[PDB]
């Protein structure tokens, strides 16, 4: 005889995948000297 | 007569239908419950029975109907209902229905959350009734020790007599029912208590239905919150912020809160030495302020806000100021400092916390109820504070909402394993990449080593840049490389002892040039030389499995392909990949067997389940081929490169001896089938039609090349066997000292004199089969087997001497 | 009969009126029926039984009955709960147990049509309705010729169907009978609604507890599939509420090895024929975990179970693995297809009654395992609520498969990192030949390769084969490494270590010291400027500062040992690109270390070198001394970052100013030594001075070194332009080559001048350094002004 | 002063020696001729 009918898995409930569709995620993944030093220090690539 | 009720029993169905239909709708008014005939009392019971069957609506309507029924049955007035709640584990009672009077509309009786009056169980006789869960009947309440007059002062109504009975289901009290100020009499009555209880039975039925529905709803909400949080957490590995945002945003429909936010604390426990210098030197005063129990400073480095009461927006504030509407009150800082679950009703009314008493965002939203909970690590360390603001219904947070949010925060705290694991994954991957890059830099041949072989600077007078064409480089390299005929590279009897390792590199490049693959596949000369030198440097300085072993194996394959005439079955690309895999079959050999890797639980053994060292060699060869400078297979199609990679895998994995032992039989069958063919071309077609036959033959060629030292002349074979014995004895010493296990007789130094006999046992067990089958396959490989036999005789002689030495 | 007209006669005795007495007694009985539900410890079946008895008495009917509604496999069905209920009948005899029920699908039976239509159905003649079924009539030998059934619907869901059959004194159930039935069944609906809501609450509580405990056990520790699944199931044991259940894990190997495919392709072995999962993998349960809950609470694990295993004897687990359905089965042994065990399963008296089997599904919709739940604790078959609970549990396990995979990836990454680090250490570590090239024990001690010589003898022989410290101006600030080869630099470094009297004091091995020096040299790459020569120059400058600069009076011998070692290892494994390129190119170094990327990399690599017992120069000193050395090492290497020096310039200036006001050197030494922070600040400034000491060299050395630094910076700028598509700063821009002098002047006036000015103020013996710097600046000015003449 | 507040609840879910059957669960382990079974181990082939 044929097997009895059986219910299918309810994959539609949580099918959804992961991404930036959640609002506010664009700015969520990642997060000192004197005035004269601000430019001279960067000009020498020290920082 | 003679028919008593029988006809009435027959017609009773119509009477029941009539009375049900004509008593469902109409409402009866009557007084005092004792001037009532049984008929109208029964009609009242039917009225309340219908009222119990809500068929949709709210329990407060039925409770109010019952309360007014009781008011005009008891000859009392101003009946009241007090709903019992629990906050912070402290039970309380609030007023839900006040001043219930007969023929009084329901809307005026209901008390909203704004105007409710809350009593602790230690205040008022309602508190004692809820605490003891027993019926109380007190006259002259002014003389009672439990009566509280706060409500009387608030409403300006005096009470003299009362009868309060708590409603209890499942050992939990839900409400307290009051009838006060009996008219025209005092002391109430015992029958009054009886009717009070018998109608509070209806009230308890209604309250039980409502409470069971509410409990089911909150449990369903908790289960769905757990489902959604688990689904979002297990989607991928991510840090604290994104994981918490996903989990909290997905469950926004099950948290009945107008607004809620989460604030994350700084996780840095200790500061750097240079930041500690000003504090130690005293130039900067020590930091004084809020501190978590672990000792860290309370610094919220990021806050996520979820606004749901109006237009839904999710504001993310990095490094929020103290002016932020969440932190203006001290509740989040208090939670971070102490770690208690804080439930606050009528938040602005509190004095300790400076909650805003008006609109906060200019949108007209005012804080009314607050619930704040901490999130903890495995080490009971606070990581964040989740604050849930005023409930959607307007009622204050109760034990059930605390249950829901506490379970959510417990799940979130447990979920930090997937964040710590994410950070560990990133650190491990970065460290592995750095280690591999520095290893490749250390191993890759320096430009000086390339200039040693490819002497472009001494023949083209450039000395600076490889700006010449490939033809010039090929011409320069061809002259420098040794001639294969002079160095006996084609012969089976080739011995690497006279040549130096640099000479071996030159001979390897010459072998690559001999099979005519550099020109056909456009392999750059500089790339080829660099790859050869890198492969040479990859081999360690062990006794036997050094660069010389790899070169001998490669040259044996070159001899088999060219001198052995085994190139007829293989194309140019297959021969190229086969030679390249032969040269790298033992790259980076530590100096131990696979058994030592298994027993010692080496990282190689845990990384690769079976054929440990062979898979390691294959992986390292592929890693070498990945680099653009070292890739001799650069100018090849995707399909050709895939074929080369497949041949690499097959060759290097089949290098081992267990696979050869298991697959001897198929090679024997192939040789037997090819032996009966009448013509050579038929055999070539038979072999080349089926790729599996070519793979089996190439694997057996790998095995034959790997053991080629047996077929070398006696002078070479004695030295090679001594080298192998020394390596095995070193492995045995390592096993005895480290693993504390007695080694097998081959790897034991005390059995050194037994080396001859064992080698005999080797020759007739592993090598003789493959070499005899190859001799039967191709007659050109006849000398190899022949040489092998000669070697065996020598070993046999030595064994005989041993048999003499221990005989005396 | 009909002679006397109908009247509501007043009995006077025992009754005021017939209708009034009827109403009063009906109200009283209905009140008692409602109170039945408040009696804790009872069941709703008792209240339904009382209501059905009253209904049978009132309607003059016979055999009132109730059929409860279930949902299995997504399809509804009914099952008799109370049967043959008659007035004055015992409840125990009327109730039907789960093992004696008769199950009707919705499409057959009048009960089925009543449940489907959700409305009252009154059939006068059962033979005129196609929905009538004879199953119960032939089963029990009872004839039915009249039926009236109304379903009990709450929340748009049917709970039970209640019928009355074969009115004794009439051949039809009139409309008034239907109305009375409807109202009494409304009261029964109230009772059943209370019961169903309580059952729903219990089911949801069990589900929530399952989720709590599964989450707690999954996040407790990162483990493999087997241990994680075992923990979860063993924890949620109580909340499943099943007599026995098991889980079987399928092999996930989707591809065969090439050496296992040759016989299949050659035809030696016949191709596999049998069950297959939807992915295509062969159905091979490689582990079965059986949980026993009926008695003794046993738990067993069967690795590589046989086909004779009691779980796999029936085809249900294999069927689930093949198809992926959710299988709910009642009276499984009676089924023909799956061949369940009709008799006892094992030696104990246990039989299979109901089965619920669900698959565990990966992210890729692959079948990882099959979870089979056997007969329920109570005799009732599995409902849709048990399917709900078990489906949630299996979904949670399929989700935690991600954590299992992440654990496997963790193990693989850790093993690969360990292998790579070991191979790198083997490549970098100095070979015995290189050590013998310095410690010539073979050519001078006449000993074999194996070293059995005394340590003192090794010290004595090595001290005769090293450059003279007084010669080659090792103690002077004018030292130039240009006339020295790199092997000579290694020898000079070992001599510098000997000169401070720490090899004998701390009993460091000679071979270990030589191997460490050679390994440190080989660690430095072949870049233009940040090569081994720069490291040795920094080490020699630190030695000069300690000895010639009289700074050793502020530090102990162990501290000076740490200073020299960290100075030699301050720029190890430098790639030739500064921190800005590391951040801008998203290098793995920048992702691993946040601030001071190169300095932290050098510190980590040098500590890794010191970890090995064959290179541990601090092998023979105490644990506390080793911790002190490690902290000193960290401070020294991190201080080489010029941003930190820029931040701590003011602190060092304050320290120098405080020390300058004391007229006695002993007072200054006491002031500095008592505070470790002051020593650390002075040490950081000393490291910065050593790093920048190339400026203070004589003019020829400074010019050549500046050319080397410029050539390195131009290479970095060109590479940045090529691979980052950004314009380099003028200092690193090759097209600004002729701007090299002016920039250097600025570099002297901005960075280097403060260190040497403050050191000359602090110590007069370091005066020449500053002097040299000034001279160099003048020379650079002579090159800048000429450029203005060239313009 | 602050109102009395609820303490955190951790005992209920605080709760492998505890879990039976875990000793045979950490690692799972799954050909030649009769004479080869000993000779292969003698030469370290396996
Ligand atoms: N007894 C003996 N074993 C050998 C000899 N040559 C190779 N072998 C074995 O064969 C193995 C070949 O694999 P390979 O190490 O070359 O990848 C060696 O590791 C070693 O176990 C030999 O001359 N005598
Ligand atoms: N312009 C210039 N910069 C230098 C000179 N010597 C060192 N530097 C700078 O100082 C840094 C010191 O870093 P470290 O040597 O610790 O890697 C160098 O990377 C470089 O930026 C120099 O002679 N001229
Ligand atoms: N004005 C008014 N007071 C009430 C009513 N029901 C109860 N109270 C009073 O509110 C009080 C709350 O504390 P108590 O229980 O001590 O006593 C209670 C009653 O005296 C009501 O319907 N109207
Ligand atoms: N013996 C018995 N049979 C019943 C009773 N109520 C219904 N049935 C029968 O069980 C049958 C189930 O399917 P049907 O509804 O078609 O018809 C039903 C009736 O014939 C009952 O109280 N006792
Ligand atoms: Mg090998
Ligand atoms: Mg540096
Ligand atoms: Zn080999
Ligand atoms: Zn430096």
């Amino acid at each position: 005889k044929g097997p009895p009918k059986f219910k299918q898995r309810q994959t539609r409930q949580f099918k959804s995948g992961f991404g930036d569709d959640i609002p506010g995620m664009e700015g969520l993944g990642t997060d000192a000297f004197n005035h004269l030093e601000l430019h001279e220090l960067a000009q020498y690539g020290i920082i | 007569q003679f028919a008593k009720e029988y006809f009435d029993r027959k017609l009773r169905v119509e009477v029941l239908g009539e009375i049900f239909k004509n008593s469902q709708v109409p409402v009866q008014s009557s007084m005092s419950f004792s001037e009532l005939t049984q008929v109208e009392e029964s009609a009242l019971c039917l009225e309340l029975l219908w009222t119990v069957q809500e068929e949709g609506g709210t329990p407060e309507q039925g409770v109010h109907r019952a309360l007014q029924r009781l008011a005009h049955l008891l000859q009392a007035d101003r009946c009241s209902m007090f709903l019992c709640r629990s906050r912070n584990g402290i039970p309380e009672v609030a007023s839900r229905l006040l001043d219930v009077t007969p023929t009084s509309k329901f809307e005026d009786n209901l008390v909203g959350p704004d105007k409710e009056v809350v009593f602790p169980l230690d205040i008022g006789i309602v508190g004692w009734a809820a605490h003891t869960k027993k019926t109380h009947n007190v006259p002259d309440v002014k003389k009672n020790s439990h009566f509280s007059d706060f409500m009387d002062k608030q409403t300006g109504y005096v009470t003299k007599n009362l009868l309060a009975t708590p409603i209890v289901v499942g050992k939990e009290v839900l409400a307290v029912i009051m009838a006060v100020n009996k008219v025209n009499a005092s002391e109430f009555s015992k029958q009054d208590e009886e009717v009070f209880s018998k109608y509070l039975n209806f009230v308890s039925i209604i309250l039980r239905l409502h409470h069971t529905s509410y409990m089911y709803n909150i449990e369903s909400r908790r289960s769905q919150i757990l489902m959604w949080s688990a689904n979002k957490v297990f989607e991928e590995l991510t840090d604290v912020e994104r994981q918490f945002h996903k989990a909290l945003y997905t469950v926004r429909s099950y948290l009945n809160c107008e607004r809620y936010s989460i604030g994350l604390l700084d996780m840095t426990k200790e500061k750097e030495f240079y930041d500690e210098w000003p504090i130690k030197l005293g130039e900067v005063e020590p930091y004084k302020g809020p501190k978590t129990p672990d000792g860290r400073e309370v610094n919220f480095y990021k806050i996520i806000d979820y606004i749901l009461h109006g237009k839904e927006e999710i504001k993310v504030i990095p490094t929020p100021p103290a002016d932020h509407w969440t932190l203006i009150s001290g509740l989040p800082t208090y939670v971070a400092e102490n770690g208690f679950i804080c439930n606050m009703m009528n938040a602005p009314a509190d004095e300790y916390f400076t909650f805003q008493k008006g609109p906060v965002d200019e949108t007209g939203w005012v804080i009314k109820n607050v619930l704040s909970l901490p999130i903890v690590n495995k080490k009971e360390d606070i990581v964040g504070v989740a604050t849930f603001y005023n409930r959607k219904d307007g009622k204050p947070f109760d034990e059930h909402d605390e249950y829901i949010t506490e379970t959510l925060t417990q799940f979130l705290g447990w979920s930090l394993l997937n964040t710590d694991t994410y950070d560990k994954m990133n650190k491990l991957e970065n460290r592995k990449d750095i280690a591999q890059e520095m290893l490749m830099n250390q191993t890759k041949a320096t430009p000086e080593e390339i200039k040693s072989i490819l002497k472009f600077q001494e023949k083209l007078n450039v000395d600076v840049i490889d700006d010449c064409e490939e033809k010039q480089l090929v011409a320069i390299l061809k002259e420098d490389l040794p001639d294969p005929r002079s160095a006996e590279l084609y012969e089976f009897r080739f011995s690497d002892f006279p040549l130096t390792e640099h000479g071996l590199i030159k001979c390897g490049i010459r072998l690559f040039f001999e099979i005519n693959v550099v020109e056909k596949f456009k392999v750059p000369v500089e790339v080829l030389t660099r790859w050869m030198y890198t492969v040479r440097k990859g081999y360690r300085a062990v006794t036997y499995h050094n660069w010389r072993h790899g070169f001998n194996v490669g040259q044996t394959m070159f001899t088999l392909l060219m001198t052995g005439r085994l190139k007829k079955y293989y194309t140019d690309l297959e021969a190229f990949a086969m030679l390249a895999a032969a040269f790298c079959h033992d790259i980076d050999h530590r100096g131990t067997n696979n058994l030592y890797q298994m027993k010692s639980t080496s990282p190689l053994a845990r990384l690769h389940g079976s054929s440990i060292l062979e898979r390691h060699h294959l992986e390292y060869s592929k890693t070498l081929l990945q680099d653009e400078s070292l890739n001799i297979f650069q100018n090849l199609n995707k399909r050709q490169f895939e074929t080369v990679i497949h041949l690499f895998e097959v060759a290097i994995i089949a290098t081992d001896l267990a696979l050869y032992f298991k697959k001897r039989t198929m090679f024997q069958k192939i040789v037997d089938a090819c032996e009966q063919m009448q013509t050579e071309e038929e055999a070539i077609k038979y072999v080349t039609v089926d790729p599996t036959k070519k793979e089996i033959i190439m694997a057996m060629m790998m095995t034959a090349c790997d053991l080629s030292a047996i077929t070398k002349p006696w002078e070479v074979q004695s030295q090679v066997a001594l080298m192998v014995a020394n390596e095995f004895w070193e492995q045995g010493d390592l096993e005895r000292t480290v693993l504390q296990q007695q080694p097998i007789p081959m790897m034991d130094r005390n059995k050194r004199d037994e080396l001859p006999k064992l080698q005999v046992g080797f020759i007739d067990f592993v090598c003789t089969f493959v070499y005899k089958e190859f001799s039967r396959f191709h007659k050109e490989i006849t000398p190899m087997l022949s040489g092998l036999q000669n070697n065996r005789v020598e070993w046999k002689s030595l064994a005989d001497e041993y048999d003499a030495k221990m005989k005396v």
